[PDB]
């Protein structure tokens, strides 16, 4: 019923919000994000230095 | 190709980057006798006697060249808007 609202109350849970609408209103299967969120490396701190300068880059050369 | 090309830039990225470097704008087609070598020992390329004699320049070629494209599409935007 109202997608925004709920989201911004509790602004810790986007990732079960985005995980939920990917599985309904999307097609995909409630299987094909299992698999993909089981079989995840831990990002074991290292890439992630890369990873934080990724959200950088991506969203000043965006436009 | 800055003109030629050539683009606006008026929607470019900030361009925090860039500090000359790798630019020299061979623009590939208004060359038409292209010589390699020299008339003289003159000549040559910017005859200066300071290092970054060679990289001041082409900084300001970079900052002159997008500046000055960019005058020219804002230019011809606000042609469009009169």
């Amino acid at each position: 019923a109202d997608p925004q609202l709920i989201a911004a109350l509790y602004p810790d849970q986007a990732e079960l919000f985005l995980t939920m609408d990917m599985m309904d209103k999307q097609g995909i299967d409630p299987q094909v994000i299992l698999d993909a969120d089981r079989l995840t490396v831990k990002r074991s701190k290292e890439q992630r230095f890369e990873d934080d300068k990724a959200f950088e880059s991506a969203l000043n050369a965006s436009k | 190709g800055i003109i030629g090309a050539g683009v606006d830039p008026l929607s470019y990225v900030p361009m925090v980057g860039v500090t000359g470097k790798g630019f020299k704008l061979i623009n590939k087609a208004l060359v038409v006798g292209a010589e390699s070598a020299a008339l003289n020992v003159a000549s040559e390329g910017l005859r200066t006697s300071v290092a970054g004699g060679d990289a001041d320049y082409a900084g300001a070629a970079l900052g002159g060249f997008v500046f000055g494209a960019g005058m020219s599409a804002i230019s011809d935007a606000v042609a469009a808007g009169l």
